[PDB]
This record gives C-alpha cells, structure tokens and sequence, in this order.
C-alpha cells in the first residue's frame, strides 16, 4: 500500500 | 468556499488532497484531512482560492492532520456523495464486518466494507501503524478524504491504499483491495476538535  | 468532505484542495499549489470532515476547535473553523498530505503552515487552496493552512500533523506513526480555515470559510456537516450529500451524524467507530464508505477527488464515492483494524502500513517514509483496512477502493488524490457510514457516523480518513499502474485499485476485486484510513476518534481527542454534524 501507498499513500494517497 | 463551502467546505464538504470528499472535495479537492491543494497544498502549496502542488499536491492535491481530499478534505475529510468540518471540525471547529472553539471559534476556530477548520477540517481534518490526512498527515502526509501537508506540513504544518502549507497553504490550502479550494478552486483557486486560499481557505486556510495546515495548523498541525502527524506522518508518518501516525497520519493526521487539520487546517486551520479563515472566518469566511462555511462549514458544513456533508460529505460529498456525487451531486448528492451524505449528513454528518457523529463518529461512532463501526465494527469489523460493517460496511463504509469514502469520498475523495479521485475515484468520487466508493463503498465497501471494514476488513481488519490496527493495520500497519510500510510506506517510503516509515511505517504508520494503527489503520483500519477496508476493502472499498480509493486512487491517488483520495488521500485525506471521509470514510463514513450511511448513517453518518464518521469513522476516519483516507491514508493510503494497493494502488496498480492505473493510480487506484478500483479494477482488482474487492477481495484484493486494502485501502486503509486513519480513525478519527483519536485525531479529534489529540487536537481538541469537535464535529460539526447536521
């Protein structure tokens, strides 16, 4: 996961 | 400007975020949106205009932040639901299992359920950990966006999610899809700040  | 959750706003004229929710500390008017998407005193700007600037955050432990508005900002107790509103009730936290939606400039309004609660997400920055997953998609520009119930209750803002080469993760099933926000209890305890609800 990213930020957004 | 009125200031709705989901809508867009820009920080320092470059990076877009999504407002997450109206909140007042005292006479002070402001909302909370997400910590990675300012550092505090960057100037917030809605269609153009300069609405306020962020007065304080965290990122990455945690990912918080919120704007401090100038008196002629309105607020308002909605979240953006397309041409539609959904009204701000309160911030009962919702269950594992209960379905919630979110709002952001990028991907509108999305819905799906809470997966898992106290997730760790491993960014470029460092880890922020204590994040709830849920499975509704968001893209890049969400970030800072509401997370909320159909009945209103706030439940905390866009942080980050397992975006693929298109920018969201909205074309993988649900099933694959951890979009994760940042709860809003411990935000609104941390600065002091209360709701506005309609």
């Amino acid at each position: 996961a990213a930020p957004a | 400007a009125n200031i709705v959750g989901g809508i867009e706003y820009s920080i320092n004229n470059a990076s877009l975020c999504s407002v997450g929710f109206s909140v007042t500390r005292g006479a002070t008017k402001g909302f909370v949106t997400a910590g990675h998407c300012g550092t505090v005193n960057a100037t917030a700007r809605i269609g153009g205009a300069v609405v306020g600037t962020f007065a304080a955050r965290v990122f990455p432990g945690n990912d918080r932040a919120w704007v401090s508005l100038t008196s002629a900002q309105t607020l308002l107790p909605r979240v953006a639901n397309g041409s539609s509103f959904v009204t701000v009730r309160g911030s009962t936290e919702a269950a594992v299992g209960a379905a919630v939606c979110r709002s952001g400039r990028t991907t509108g309004y999305q819905c799906g359920t809470i997966t898992a609660k106290n997730v760790t997400a491993n960014y470029a920055e460092g880890a922020v950990r204590g994040l709830t997953q849920g499975n509704a998609c968001a893209g890049r520009g969400d970030s800072g966006g509401s997370w909320i119930t159909s009945a209103g209750q706030a439940q905390g803002v866009m942080s980050g999610a397992n975006v693929q080469s298109n920018g969201n993760n909205c074309g993988i099933p649900a099933s694959q899809r951890s979009s994760l926000f940042e709860r809003l209890q411990p935000i609104l305890s941390q600065y002091g700040l209360s709701l506005v609800t309609g």
